[PDB]
């Protein structure tokens, strides 16, 4: 399915997890001193690719990037 | 799964044969008061006093519904994934805490220590099965 | 004073009786039970049609289906087809009608030879129809459609051409 | 059509036909193996442009040939 | 041709009075709020409704009476 | 319980808000950081629902906004009447209406406009109008210029009173909400006074002023000899000579001896032979009949005195078996939301404007309209196009209500709630009708277009070959011919000569003629039904699925107007309720563009044309519609290619401007495709590289440039697409008929 | 105040409208008296 990649420029807004409709994302802690918050993509099978996460990311350019790929019943949002 | 179905006469927008054949999801929640709430797909329904249950064709219908229930000040919403063999799993809050808030048990998944700007050029990666975003 | 205003919001009132109902007893399902969908008249008719009738073989189902369609498809080719104002107009209808029957039988075999997905259940017919859920049942249905289809068109040809004597 | 009326409107229309076929009594027997979905965004640009070009080609060819051949001059 | 002339007679006045009597009997039971803010004098004689219902039930009577007088005059 | 509450000095009248643009919203008020702020400043200007949540400020803004709008319409109508006074040939048109063309515009002697001023008769060189105001002012009884001058001044005065009112009712004297919510008082007042008494007064005008003036002018009396309107009131001998019913006076009215007024109140039900136009006496009997009906109809509702209905009671009592709670909750919707009231008022008003166009052509209600073929087409076309736009707006605001103002508590198992539940069945079946009609209605043209090319006319769907006669319409036609003396015993002639009767010839031209329906009309009426159904499919789907869909469950939080939700789920593009409206407008165009061509070709072919004294009619195209309108090539050959000859050859004549705008309209239509096909993703990249050149030369702008938004690019396209589309037919219809 | 009114003319549309009308009026003025010009005459 699709792949959501999260890069070093995260700052811990948490907005990506909120805008997501499918709960593909989760905020995890960082062992480092940067912050106690990093975005993750644990369940990418439910990613549909609506790019709402990329609309809520206030970086110079996207810390969290969604790369489209192979399709499935879930990623296409087909209730039939 | 135990709960009362919200009372509504029915609607063409709802579960199809994909529910029985492939998979169906179910959302459960508890209320203080019986109110009226818009269903995820068309219409209105009267949620009961406690332990409501609703079967939804997709996971998006539940989290979309969960946002509406939060405006009614209900945060004890839970979603399940029901397979045709009856297998049920605790999907959305796999950890009891919500995804927005932090927990120690979680771990990083698909993290790139580099920046997007430092991605490798694709000409460096061809005829190898590798993608630039890895 | 109130001819009808007092009568509303009473179960005894004829307006308040509800004809539409949720599919089965679960409203979460898609369909809705209506007079067109779930009436006894429509249930009897659809459930006892050849595709849905109880206790028939797949071959006998298609023969009933093909004899109907074969006898139906003769009409459009004869009266409205080309050479409709010629002596051999009725003959062209017999050949053209059988042509669709062959293509119709070919389509059945293709949908059959492709492993079919399922035969579905609905409000109008709660039980599954028959053994149309297999590669073997659909194949026998196709062979039956071609026999009845050629027979029905011949019957329509004989009656229409010999209508003056009748 | 394909250049103007993009996908997401059509995908909703397809979902209704899926309901009608899965709920009509006699056509429940026959069903798709491949789930029907609307054409993608990039596909429509392909299908639409091919229509724009095939028409642009043919209708001028008929004009150029018939106008010259009809007059032969 | 058009409808013939009609000369006013006491018969026309009787029909108009009968039509109002129909409207008053019709307006008495049918009306949900006969009473109102303006109170008529000697309410017992007017069945217990005020000036607004007086003009109302007398108006439909005129419509009926008008309709009958020209309806009968074919 | 319908009191008049008015607040005192709600808002000041300072000029400071003019200085600071963006006072609408907190976002726009902050500042113009980018160029999208400019486009957003306009797109939200009349969106009062976004500015303030307080419903009072919404209604006060709207009530004052209508007043400024009426000032515009009054200034417009006054300008038409003013142009009729100074720059016009109306006074010459009255003496010789048939052989003189109507003109009201004069271009100035500059670079070469002056060719547009052409000989239209009456010693006047100007542009030939097609609005029909000359026929209107004649029906009003205006016979000189000064009398026409005074009416223009009153409109400007009336314009100022409207303009003063909005200031008065927004700055000084603002009504509260519940003053607006008294709908029962609103309906009584509008029905009885605006529509009832307004019609009643016009009956007084037609009886006193128009009908005697029209009768004298029609009987050969010169305009100089016709008395003025005031003289009829003072001197009653003049009216008695024309209409002897006035001799009896007002006594027959009260004694119900209404036969005395049969002279000037009639049911002739036909057109005046001398002037193509309905009898003024019928128009006098007309408005008198309707005023009584409207005045009666208004008293239904309660309005503080207990006598009448609560509309809530009528709706709630109209439930039934198939609809659970019935119309329970709707009255709260119409009273709560302005958008829902707009949707109803705009949709049905649009259908009126189409119905008006249909009644007017078959029953020309003004003198000398039928002979003026130019005025009939332009009026029939303009009204249909207006009604088409309004009907589409009714679907838009229906969706805006559903996204913003729809409450699930109120609409609980009501009629609206059930429709949303089975929206799938409504659309899947409507989809079947659209495919069924499109195959049959249009495929039959392809069969005829194919068979004729193969050389098989025997197999066409024609009148001589296989034929599809509209037997039902032929039958309903026949009843209206036989209704006079049958089911309409007091009717002398049929209602319209289009249904049947005999040919009516005003001068050399035919005013109206029976419209025989053949196989060609069978197909076209289904083509119209075909295009209308698809337009409803696009719009109705926009309303029902505006709130939610299987593809997108939460479509309301995104809003009514949003471009997409990502490239996920396949593609979620043009899924909003706005984008459905954007699509329906193209179909509204295709729906109505055939209507005006069906009217233009048939009337030219079957109805209109010069008639000989012996009784032979020579139509303009001569039966071209019967055999050629059953194939697409015939519409391309006999209608577009043939009738457009005057347009392209208009250069060097008074009609040359039509050939230009006919040509320039093709530009804007293609210019639309630049926006519809393309996308913002390309254009921001091009603006990027162009900004580099300005940053180089230090010409960089402070307001950073930004490409147009996605939905805006669709909005601009449909604007050009319809503007360049309609304007083409506008010049094609004008120049073809003004020459013919 | 008067200062608020001057800024309304200072805005883009009113400023653009007055300037282009003054600009357009000059051309319509010149084409009136001097009717038609395609080239500068040659001394
Ligand atoms: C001169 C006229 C007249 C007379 C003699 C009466 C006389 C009477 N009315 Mg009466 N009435 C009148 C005018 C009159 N009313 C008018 C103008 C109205 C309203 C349009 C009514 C409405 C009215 C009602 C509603 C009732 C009467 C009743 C009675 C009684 C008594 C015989 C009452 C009755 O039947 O007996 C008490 C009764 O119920 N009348
Ligand atoms: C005794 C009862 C009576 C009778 C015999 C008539 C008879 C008639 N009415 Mg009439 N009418 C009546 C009561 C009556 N009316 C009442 C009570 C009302 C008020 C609601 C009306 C209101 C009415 C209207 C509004 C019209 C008639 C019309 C007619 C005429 C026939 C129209 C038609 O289609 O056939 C006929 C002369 C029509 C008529 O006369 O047209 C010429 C017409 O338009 N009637
Ligand atoms: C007497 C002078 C006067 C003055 C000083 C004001 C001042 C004000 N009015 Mg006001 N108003 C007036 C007359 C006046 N009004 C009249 C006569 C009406 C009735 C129509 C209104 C109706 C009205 C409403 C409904 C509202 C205001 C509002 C306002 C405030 C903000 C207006 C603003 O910034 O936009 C200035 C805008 C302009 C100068 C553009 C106006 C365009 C005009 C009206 C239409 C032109 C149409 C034109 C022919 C189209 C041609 C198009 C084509 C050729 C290109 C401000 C205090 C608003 C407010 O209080 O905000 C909270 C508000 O909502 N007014
Ligand atoms: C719908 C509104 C409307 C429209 C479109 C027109 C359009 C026109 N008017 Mg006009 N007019 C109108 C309302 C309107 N009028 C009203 C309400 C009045 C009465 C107050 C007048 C009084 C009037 C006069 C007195 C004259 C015109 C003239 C003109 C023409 C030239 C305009 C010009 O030079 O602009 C100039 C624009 C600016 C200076 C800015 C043009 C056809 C002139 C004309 O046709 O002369 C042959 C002319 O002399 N108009
Ligand atoms: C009674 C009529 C009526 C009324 C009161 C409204 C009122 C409204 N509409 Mg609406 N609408 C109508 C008819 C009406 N509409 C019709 C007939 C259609 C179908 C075409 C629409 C389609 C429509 C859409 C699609 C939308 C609205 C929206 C809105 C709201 C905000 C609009 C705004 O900010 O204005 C400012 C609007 C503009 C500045 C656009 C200007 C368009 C120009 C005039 C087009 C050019 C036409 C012109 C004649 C061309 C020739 C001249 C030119 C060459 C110079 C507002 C409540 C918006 C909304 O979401 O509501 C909340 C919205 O998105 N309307
Ligand atoms: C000429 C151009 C054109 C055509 C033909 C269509 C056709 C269609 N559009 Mg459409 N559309 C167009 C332009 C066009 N569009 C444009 C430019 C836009 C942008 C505004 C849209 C926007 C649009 C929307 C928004 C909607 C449609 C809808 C529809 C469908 C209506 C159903 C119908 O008529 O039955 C089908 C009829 C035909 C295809 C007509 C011709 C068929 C002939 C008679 C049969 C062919 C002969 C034979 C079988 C060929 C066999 C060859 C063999 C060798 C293979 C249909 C598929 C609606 C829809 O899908 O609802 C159902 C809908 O909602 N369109
Ligand atoms: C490529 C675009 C283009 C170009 C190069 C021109 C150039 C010209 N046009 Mg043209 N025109 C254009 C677009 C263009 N126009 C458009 C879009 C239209 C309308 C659709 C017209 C309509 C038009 C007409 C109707 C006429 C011209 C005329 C002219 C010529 C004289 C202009 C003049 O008097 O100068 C201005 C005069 C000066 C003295 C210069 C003063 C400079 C400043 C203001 C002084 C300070 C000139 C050769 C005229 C012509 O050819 O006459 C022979 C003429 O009658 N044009
Ligand atoms: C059939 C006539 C409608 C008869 C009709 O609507 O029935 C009306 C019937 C009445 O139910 P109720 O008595 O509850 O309605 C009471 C009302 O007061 C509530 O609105 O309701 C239904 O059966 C719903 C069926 C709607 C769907 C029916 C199919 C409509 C097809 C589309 C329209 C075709 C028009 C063709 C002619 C132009
Ligand atoms: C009223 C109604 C209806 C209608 C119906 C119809 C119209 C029917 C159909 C019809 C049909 C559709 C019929 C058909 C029939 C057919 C037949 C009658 C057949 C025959 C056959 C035969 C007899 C054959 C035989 C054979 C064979 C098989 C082989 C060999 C040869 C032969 C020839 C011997 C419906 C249901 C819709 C709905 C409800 C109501
Ligand atoms: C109509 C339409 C659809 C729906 C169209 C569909 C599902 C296509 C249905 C066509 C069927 C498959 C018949 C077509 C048959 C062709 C004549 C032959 C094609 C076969 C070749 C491979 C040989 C979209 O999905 C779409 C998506 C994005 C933008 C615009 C549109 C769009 O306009
Ligand atoms: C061309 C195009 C653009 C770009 C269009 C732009 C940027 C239009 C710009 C219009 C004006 C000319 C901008 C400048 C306005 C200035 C104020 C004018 C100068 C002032 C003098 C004239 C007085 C899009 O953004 C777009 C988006 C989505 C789909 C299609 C398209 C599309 O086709
Ligand atoms: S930058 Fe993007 S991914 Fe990082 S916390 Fe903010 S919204 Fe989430
Ligand atoms: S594209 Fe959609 S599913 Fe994927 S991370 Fe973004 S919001 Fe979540």
């Amino acid at each position: 399915s699709h792949t959501v990649k999260i890069y070093d420029t995260c700052i811990g807004c948490t907005q990506c997890v909120r805008a997501c409709p499918t709960d593909v994302l989760e905020m995890v802690p960082w062992d480092g001193c940067k912050a106690a918050q990093v975005a993750s993509s644990p369940r990418t099978e439910d990613c549909v690719g609506c790019k709402r996460c990329e609309t809520a990311c206030p970086t110079d350019f996207l810390s969290i990037r969604v790369y489209l790929g192979a399709e499935t019943t879930r990623s296409m949002g087909l209730a039939y | 799964l135990s709960g009362k179905t919200p009372l509504f006469a029915g609607s063409t927008g709802g579960l199809l044969t994909k529910a029985v054949e492939e998979e169906k999801y179910a959302i459960t929640w508890t209320s203080p008061k019986a109110q009226v709430f818009e269903l995820p797909t068309g219409g209105a329904a009267t949620m009961h006093e406690g332990e409501n249950l609703l079967y939804i064709a997709r996971k998006e219908y539940g989290i979309a519904l969960g946002g509406q229930l939060r405006k009614f000040k209900i945060t004890n919403y839970k979603i399940y994934r029901i397979l045709p063999s009856g297998e049920t799993t605790f999907i959305h809050p796999a950890d009891g805490v919500f995804p927005e808030k932090v927990n120690a048990g979680r771990e990083k998944v698909r993290f790139n220590a580099r920046s997007i700007g430092e991605n490798p050029n694709p000409s460096q990666v061809k005829f190898s099965g590798k993608a630039t975003y890895d | 004073a109130q001819a009808v205003d007092a009568s509303k919001n009473l179960p005894s009132d004829p307006r308040n009786r509800e004809v539409v109902f949720p599919a089965g007893r679960d409203p979460q399902w898609g369909n809705l039970e209506t007079p067109v969908n779930a009436s006894p008249l429509v249930k009897w008719f659809i459930n006892n049609l050849p595709a849905y009738r109880p206790g028939l073989t797949p071959f006998r189902r298609g023969l009933e289906v093909g004899m109907a369609h074969g006898y139906f498809l003769f009409g459009p080719f004869a009266k409205l087809g080309p050479l409709r104002d010629a002596a051999n107009a009725n003959l062209a209808g017999l050949l053209g009608a059988i042509g669709l029957v062959v293509l119709f039988t070919l389509a059945l075999s293709l949908y059959a030879n492709s492993n079919p997905p399922t035969a579905l259940a609905s409000v109008t017919v709660p039980n599954p129809p028959d053994a149309f859920q297999s590669k073997e049942g659909w194949n026998n249905f196709a062979s039956a459609f071609l026999i009845g289809g050629i027979g029905g068109a011949v019957v329509a040809y004989f009656l229409t051409s010999n209508l003056a004597l009748i | 059509m394909f250049l103007i009326s993009w996908r997401g409107y059509w995908q909703e229309l397809i979902e209704t036909l899926v309901w009608a076929h899965e709920r009509t009594p006699i056509a429940n027997l026959v069903r798709w193996k491949d789930k029907p979905v609307a054409l993608s965004i990039v596909q429509a640009r392909v299908v639409g442009l091919a229509h724009f070009t095939v028409g642009y080609v043919l209708t001028y060819a008929a004009f150029l040939i018939a106008s010259t051949a009809g007059k032969f001059g | 041709a058009a409808t013939t002339p009609l000369e006013w007679s006491p018969t026309v006045g009787i029909i108009m009075v009968i039509a109002n009597v129909i409207a008053i009997t019709f307006g008495r039971q049918t009306i949900k709020y006969p009473s109102a803010e303006p109170a008529l004098p000697s309410a017992k004689f007017f069945g217990g409704f005020g000036a607004p219902a007086l003009l109302a039930t007398t108006a439909f009577g005129h419509i009926l009476g008008v309709g009958l007088v020209l309806g009968l005059h074919n | 319980k319908a009191r008049v509450i008015v607040d005192k000095d709600p808002v000041p009248t300072s000029f400071e808000k003019w200085a600071q643009p963006g006072h609408f919203d907190r976002t726009l008020a902050r500042g113009p950081k980018t160029t999208t702020w400019i486009w957003n400043l306009h797109a939200l200007a009349h969106d009062f629902d976004t500015h303030t949540s307080d419903l009072e400020d919404i209604s006060r803004k709207i009530f004052a906004a209508h007043f400024g709008h009426l000032a515009v319409v009054t200034i417009w109508l006054s300008g038409m009447i003013f142009h009729g006074a100074k720059f016009s040939n109306y006074e010459a048109w009255l003496s010789d209406p048939l052989n003189v063309r109507p003109s009201a515009q004069v271009v100035w002697p500059i670079v070469g406009q002056d060719i547009l001023n052409g000989d239209v008769g009456g010693g006047f060189h100007g542009i030939q109008i097609t609005s029909g105001l000359f026929q209107v002012w004649r029906g009003w009884g205006i016979t000189n210029s000064f009398q026409l001058y005074c009416t223009a001044i009153g409109g400007l005065v009336l314009a100022g009173l409207f303009l003063f009112a909005g200031w008065f009712h927004y700055h000084k004297r603002a009504p509260k909400l519940e003053w607006f919510q008294n709908v029962e008082s609103m309906l009584n007042h509008h029905l009885q006074v605006l529509l009832g008494c307004g019609s009643l007064g016009w009956a007084g005008h037609l009886i006193h002023v128009s009908a005697p003036i029209n009768k004298l002018m029609d009987a050969g009396v010169a305009v100089k000899d016709i008395p003025l309107p005031h003289e009829f009131i003072l001197n009653k001998s003049l009216l008695i000579d024309l209409f002897p019913g006035f001799a009896a006076g007002l006594t027959p009215f009260f004694t119900l001896n209404w036969g005395q007024y049969a002279d000037f109140l009639t049911f002739k039900g036909g057109l005046n032979p001398v002037t193509g136009g309905l009898w003024m006496t019928d128009i006098a009997h007309h408005h008198l009949a309707i005023a009584v009906v409207f005045i009666i109809a208004g008293h239904q509702y309660r309005t503080n005195w207990g006598i009448g209905h609560s509309i809530k009671e009528i709706l709630e009592n109209h439930k039934g078996p198939f609809t659970g709670e019935g119309h329970k909750g709707l009255y709260e919707n119409l009273t709560t939301s302005w958008h829902a009231q707009l949707a109803t008022n705009l949709a049905f008003l649009g259908s009126l404007t189409i119905i008006i166009a249909h009644h007017m052509y078959a029953m020309p209600p003004y003198p000398y309209l039928a002979t003026d073929y130019a005025t009939q087409l332009c009026i029939f076309t303009h009204h249909i196009w207006i009604g088409g736009f309004l009907i589409v707006g009714g679907a838009a605001h229906a969706a805006i209500f559903m996204v913003r103002d729809y409450d699930p508590v109120v609409n609980q198992n009501n009629v609206l709630d059930r429709v949303i539940r089975h929206r799938d069945a409504i659309i899947s079946h409507l989809n079947w009708v659209c495919i069924f009609l499109g195959f049959h209605s249009f495929g039959l043209y392809i069969h005829n277009d194919t068979m004729r090319a193969l050389g098989r006319p025997q197999d066409m769907f024609s009148d001589t070959a296989i034929q599809l006669q509209p037997v039902f319409a032929q039958w309903v036609q026949n009843l209206h011919t036989l209704a006079p003396g049958g089911t309409a015993p007091n009717a002398l002639e049929p209602v319209s000569y289009a249904f049947g009767g005999g040919v009516l010839a005003v001068g050399g031209k035919v005013a109206m003629m029976p419209i025989a329906l053949g196989t060609a009309d069978f197909l076209i009426h289904h083509i119209h039904a075909f295009t209308i159904h698809v337009t409803v499919l696009i719009l109705l789907k926009g309303v029902l699925f505006a709130r939610s869909s299987r593809l997108i469950p939460d479509k309301a939080n995104l809003g009514f107007r949003f471009p997409c939700d990502g490239p996920g789920r396949g593609g979620t593009c043009q899924v909003s309720g706005w984008d459905h409206v954007f699509l329906g407008l193209f179909w509204m165009y295709n729906s109505l563009s055939i209507v005006i061509f069906h009217f233009s070709w048939k009337m030219q072919s079957d109805v209109w044309g010069t008639v000989d004294a012996a009784g032979n009619v020579s139509h303009i195209t001569g039966g071209n519609f019967a055999q050629s309108a059953i194939t697409i090539n015939g519409w391309l050959r006999d209608f577009l290619w043939a009738q457009a000859s005057q347009v392209i050859n208009s250069y060097g004549s008074a009609l040359s401007a039509y050939g230009l705008m006919f040509l320039g309209a093709h530009f804007v239509w293609a210019f639309s495709l630049m926006f519809l096909f393309s996308g913002r993703g390309y254009w921001q990249e091009l603006i990027e590289s162009i900004v580099w050149a300005h940053n180089k030369l230090k010409v960089a702008p402070a307001i950073q440039p930004r490409a147009l938004s996605i939905t805006q690019g669709r909005a601009v396209g449909v604007a050009h697409y319809l503007l360049g589309g309609i304007a083409t037919t506008w010049a094609f219809f004008h120049a073809h008929i003004l020459s013919v | 105040q008067s200062s608020y009114l001057i800024k309304f003319i200072s805005t883009a549309p009113v400023a653009a409208t007055i300037w282009l009308t003054i600009t357009a009026g000059i051309l319509i003025e010149f084409n009136r008296f001097f009717p038609d010009l395609l080239f500068h005459p040659l001394p």
